[PDB]
Order: C-alpha cells, then structure tokens, then sequence
C-alpha cells in the first residue's frame, strides 16, 4: 500500500455500519448475522427520545482509501 | 435545512432552473447561502471507492446538513443547471427544537429612587447583540431631576440563557419622593426552545430615613 517512506492506503473498516445492533456474537448470543452490519446504517440515534432519532452516514474503507486524512500517515 | 437545525443534503441557488432544497452545496450552481465551497449536488457521504470524501449519487441520496455563508444564494443563476435569472438568498440559522422547563436569573427588587442604582432583573435574549437599559425602580411615577438614578449594570447578567435584556423608561430625571414608586417596565421575552425563561424586576437606588 506503499512507498519506501511513503503512504500508506489507510487502514479502516467500513463493512461495520452496524457498531452496536449487529455485534451481538460476544456474551449470552452465538449468532447474529454478517448482513446485520452493512445494510441496516442507521442504528445509532435510533435509541433515543423523541427529539432528534434520525442519522447516521459516513464511514472509512482500507484499500486505497483514505485520500483526505490519512494517507498522509505514511506520506 | 435552511432554517432548521437539521437534515441533510440537496442543491441550490435561489429562484431560478436547477435548485434543490437542503444544504450544503458542492459544484457550480453559484452562491451565497451556505457553507461548503461549491454550489450544487454535493456529499461528503462516505463510502465506496471514495470513502475517504465521500459517496456522490445520481439518484440523489448525497449528504451533509445545513447552512452557511457562500453557497445557496444570491446569483444570476447562469450556473449550470440550465437557468437563469437574478435570484437572491443567505441563511444561517440558531438553534430552536422541542421546547420546555423555566430559566431562572437576576432577581434583586428595592431601593427606591435617588442614588446609583444596582440590580435590575428584566429578560430576554435575542439579537445581534442584546440591547439596553434605563434606571428606574419599581411603580409609579418618578420625580423629576434629583441626585441621579442610575444603570442596571450589576444586575445578575446572563446574555443567552435568555435573562437579562432591556429596561427603558426614562428616568433621565432622578428622583427624591418617597415610597417604592418610580419607574418602572421591562417585561420581555423567555428562553430558549428546550427549556424557556421568565422575567424579573426594575432598576434599584435607595431612599432613606437618617431622621
């Protein structure tokens, strides 16, 4: 992803839209699913009051990726 | 939105052929309302191939969420889309939601007339900036041109909470009469939308008796 001191193609992962409904493979649960973490993005505000319970978009990939932040941490 | 804290995403500049609603902006369709650079179909969305900015869409679900300074406005709107006129806007907005519970602030209420004055308690916010004064306390009215009734200002101030603005009735001539009867009248407006204010009291110098 490199160059000899010179960037990186930042490392993130973006498959993980779902940080805190999906994860559930830790304690009481041996399943839930690998589609439960890439297709349902708006998890997050969807536990609050009636207010404001709406967004969430952004996210990181790998590969290439981070062009805007990161990419500088090894260029 | 435009006015509103809140959502996300869709491009214009005002009334000509070409401009959709929510802002913030990203090309040429050119400026004065908003806030990123550019001025037309715009995300900074992420995701994709280009996760690190963004995920542009021709469908039209592209994203960021409001407003600013240089991007929606006032154009001869020759900016591609196709069309074409002088149409004008700017926005930028404050915060306003579901609204509720009192605010509570500057109260201290006699002294009566006749020396410089100390706390007086009257609300509101809201402005670019708040406002004024006047030296009065509390009735009836006041005598004229006696040893000088005087400002508000070491009354319990707070700017944006919504409880301390203005006061103006003029006492500019003081007063040596008697009971807690000169001027008075400062009655404005609460808070804030999620929780609100409420008003307090005139403009304090005291009478005596060294009798």
């Amino acid at each position: 992803f490199k160059d000899p001191n010179a960037p990186k193609r930042p490392p993130s992962a973006f498959f993980l839209f779902c940080s805190e409904y999906r994860p559930k493979i830790k304690g009481e649960h041996p399943g839930l699913s690998i589609g439960d973490v890439a297709k349902k993005l708006g998890e997050m505000w969807n536990n609050t009051a009636a207010d404001d319970k709406q967004p969430y978009e952004k996210k990181a990939a790998k590969l290439k990726e981070k062009y805007e932040k990161d990419i500088a941490a090894y260029r | 939105a435009q006015n509103i804290t809140a959502r996300i995403g869709e491009p214009l500049v005002l009334k000509c052929k070409g401009a959709p609603k929510k802002p913030p902006q990203r090309l040429e369709w050119k400026l004065n309302t908003g806030r990123t650079e550019a001025w037309k179909v715009l995300s900074p969305q992420g995701g994709g191939p280009w996760d690190s900015v963004a995920r542009v869409l021709p469908n039209g679900s592209l994203f960021l969420p409001a407003v600013g300074i240089q991007d929606e406005g006032i154009f001869r709107c020759q900016a591609m889309n196709r069309n074409g006129k002088e149409t004008k806007s700017n926005y930028r907005v404050r915060v306003y939601q579901i609204p509720g519970k009192p605010e509570i602030v500057d109260s201290a209420s006699e002294l009566t007339a006749g020396v410089p004055n100390k706390v007086g308690t009257c609300v509101s916010e809201g402005s670019y900036p708040a406002g004024t004064l006047s030296w009065h306390l509390d009735g009836k009215p006041l005598v004229p041109n006696e040893k000088g009734v005087s400002v508000k200002e070491q009354t319990r101030r707070h700017p944006e909470t919504g409880l301390f603005t203005l006061q103006s009735e003029l006492m500019v001539t003081p007063a040596r009469g008697g009971d807690p009867r000169p001027t008075f009248s400062c009655s404005f407006s609460p808070g804030l939308p999620r929780h609100r204010a409420l008003r307090t009291a005139p403009i304090q110098p005291r009478v005596w008796e060294p009798v």
